[PDB]
């Protein structure tokens, strides 16, 4: 598909950048669809990078996925933790398994959703190989103990929730501890 | 997403 | 499928741009065919630039879909509500299941559609049964919103496996202006 | 298929263009084989931009199709009556089923076809999602309208004629009412 | 097909086309392959282009074509009529079938071919839609008007020819009225 | 897949070719492959542009073909014929079919093979016509290359016939006897 | 997909490059997916090119990879012992098979993973041609060489190691010779 | 796949070169994975540039090839031989096949291997067409040859090598006479 | 669509 | 196609 | 192809 | 990944 | 390949 | 790969 150009003020004479980049100068990455090795190399590309320009300027990290190979979601997450800016998660559409997890790996209260947007922690059922029993489940413990981190809630209940094959809306995920705020419009007030 | 991301 | 390229005269020089660049520089958000997260997140894109722009400045967005995803087609609803300008809408050609939904989430008075269109609100026929079912309710509850409809009277009509012409689509509260040609006065 | 390149003297100093965005510069919008909805909100587009350059200049819609979605050329159709503009219709080699309905809302007496032309308003035996019977009917007959009133004819004469699977010469054709003159080579007068 | 560039030098400096844009520069317009509506589309926008930019220096049309759909052949055929520029037409390889009806239509005297090229106005076996039986009839009697318009020759000897499932050499070719010349070095 | 980008310095460089285009700029012709319409199409562009630019210079056709459709190779074959230039034909890994009636074609005297490539006269029973073709119309075909191979390998039609019969490669010392091509060179004369 | 575009400013006037170009001025070469001769190529040419730049400022290899071809692995090992640069490596995401023998086979105190990448140097059950036996086990001998030089561990416990169909945390790599830290944030000082 | 582009900083030095063709600068040209007519195209107008910008400056083949097909081989061979550089061959990964006929070829003193490549020389179980059994004897008793001459080797021998299905070390490869230095870091 | 979405 | 359709 | 075309 | 690569 | 083609 | 090639 065709990805439009807008040209923006500007201190040089015009520049001109596809819709996407436009959106990376004001430190925004886009995490959209399935999580894989390219996806996540392109936005741990993208993090560094806008690390390197500011350490300091928050990031904004808007995600609609569905989720992913895991060792990619975590090659992610690693990244979120390990560059100092605070990071602003933003879901729109879904975010589930691998997706919902860099959701709640923003830095605290700057974790959003909008109103309509579905959250899943369930985690289907994928993986680069395969793959012994014993791995799969060393795998799932490592998010366990994530989700935990992030969600201040219990192993036995990150557990429990788990395994519950359903969404939850954007208020019931803020009970739990993966947003912070819903927002229908800009607030203030 | 501006205010408040950015 | 080549698309063509246009000739600008701006407030210098002389800028040269694919066609689809050029209407987005008139504030135009096309959104043709099925709608899926890689449309979503095109379209949203397109949305947070035109309000950066300006806060006020109504957006156009044209439509023609046969719906899609519905996850997709909600993440650009939500954007519409969060954005702050007025948003025209207008169908031409067809909108069926979500993309019926954007017809009509557009601010009130600025929803239109051309004379032949067609519109659909039935939803055409991997997730567990209550989360369909949950999905389904949330977009119950959006029509009746933006149709002021009840909800009862939107949980009948999505279920006869139907079109409506534009004007019963203005009748039930879809959309609100039917044009030919442009006003006069 | 690469497309030609062609240079302008003109200008002002020079520039290049692919010859169908050297054609469209002059108005011309190219419609070509099957409509879809690309194609759809290709020609759409290159109409809204030709008026908005000028409401008054005559735009040129060059048709050679075998027909197409009957929802996206109904789009076309529907556009090309909201603009203001005239609109001279050519049709060369075929113009069959959307396509032919789009030769004849051409402006009146700008609608022409080259000599070896056929033309064709019966419909094959789509759509873009699979349709009750009771929508192809209401789809048919507002093809049975607007080719009604651009011909002259009454919907009882639409409706045979619609029923023969046949291709009319382009002298039927202006008979009928779907065009209004065949040339083969450009008047004197 | 990594088509090369080549550099001419123009007013007032340097530019640089592809080979067959550049071919375009001297009103030459390629017809190779089979022919369908993409083809037309190109091959018509092209003689359309040449004649605006003028409408009395000639154009010519390099053919090596094993056919095509008969209502794209016709339109390109057609714009060739529309159109007020001679016409050489060149035949390299083969014309056959709608390919040989282009070669036949260029302005008389200037329809050329190398010696070694194959022409066949036997049609094969068109068509982007399946059609019905009387329509093909009238297509292909639409082809025998064409050709005994531009062969001089009577609707019943090209009926006749048309029927035989034959090549011809380009000499036939031309006793019969498809080409005028038929050159294997430049004339003096 | 990728093709290397070369920087040229002119009367007013600087300058990027990509070295194709760059070989081209010495009138350096690249028959690769096999040989059907859309190849002959690109090589008859080169050669009638190349002419432009100079009816006198030489111009290079560098062959490595395993053959092709005929139509297509005789098109080439006669735009060969009709510019002017003298044509050097340079055999690199092999000329088989349509292949070798190009190396033939050369200007005499100017025809060469690099010593390990391989020759072949005999035609294929990978297609060589466009479009499917009657029993006599192969035969014209056929007929058409045993009169362009005599003419330019001097040898009577009956030596062709016979040879084009064999389903054997000759050597590039063998193609030069049976009057193929002029020279092998293993390095640079002089 | 689309690789955005990044704009640096130091800076005659701003350039603009592809964020992984980008990242190859920093001197940064990602490894990222399977290894095979065509990524082979590209990381050699990397290697070589920065090593024009500078003999002595090191090299850093991002390296998120499930394994590939031996003989690719190996042209990519063998390349990176031969330049003069010190090369960090560090894992994010995985490396398993070739990935964690390139991973091995950084400077050593410069071997780096983040926390939760999972590190593998088990073989799958890989080659261009079908080769023999005997060949395939002059492989596997080399593969056993190289580690054992680089984690300093015997044959006996390389070869026993591989053995196992298992994955390490980063700190049981570590422990056992293939990397030198693991970081969840950068350090102090 | 993204292939990085380099800026270079040497005079007027802005230019975005890819980085292959960066290195095509340096006289240095890949020949990575399987050698078809494609490939052999490729190199040889490399191979014949560099020859034109300099025919002293040596030439760097850096050869990481499970083989291909042979008459491509050839054609990049005989124009090894053709040039007048010298040629350093460099093989990274492995050469099989033609690929180390390839390597082989390398003017004496300048023929490399990192030490944890392959190289075969037993050809593999390959054809443009398919051939006459009287014709692939041919082609590989050309092959022989040539390896024979490279080697300095008997035609015995190398028949009698080329027959096991094996691999060889770098350093088996130098013995050999396929080539002469194994180097794990730049000498001095 | 100018008048009245632009 | 001029004149008259231009 | 010229002389004569063009 | 800097401080420490680069 | 020069000398002499070209 | 320098020294020696290039």
């Amino acid at each position: 598909s065709l990805i439009p150009i807008v040209v923006e003020q500007t201190g040089r004479g015009e520049r001109a950048y596809d819709i996407y980049s436009r959106l990376l100068r004001e430190r925004i990455v886009c995490v959209m669809g399935p999580i894989d090795d390219s996806v996540a190399s392109l936005v741990i590309a993208q993090l560094l990078f806008l690390q390197s320009e500011s350490n300091k300027k928050p990031i904004h990290m808007y995600i609609n996925s569905p989720g992913g190979v895991v060792t990619a979601g975590l090659a992610i997450y690693d990244t979120m933790q390990y560059i100092l800016n605070p990071i602003c998660t933003w879901c729109v559409g879904q975010a589930a398994s691998m997706g919902s997890l860099l959701l709640a790996a923003g830095t605290p209260g700057m974790r959003h959703s909008l109103p309509n947007s579905r959250i899943m922690i369930h985690q289907p059922s994928a993986t680069d190989i395969a793959i012994q029993a014993e791995e799969i489940m060393k795998l799932k413990k490592q998010l366990y103990n994530i989700y935990a981190k992030h969600t201040k809630q219990s192993l036995q209940v990150i557990e429990s929730a788990m395994e519950r094959d359903r969404y939850m809306s954007p208020m019931e995920a803020q009970e739990f501890g993966i947003l912070d705020k819903v927002l229908v419009h800009p607030p203030q007030d | 997403f501006t205010p408040x991301a950015p």
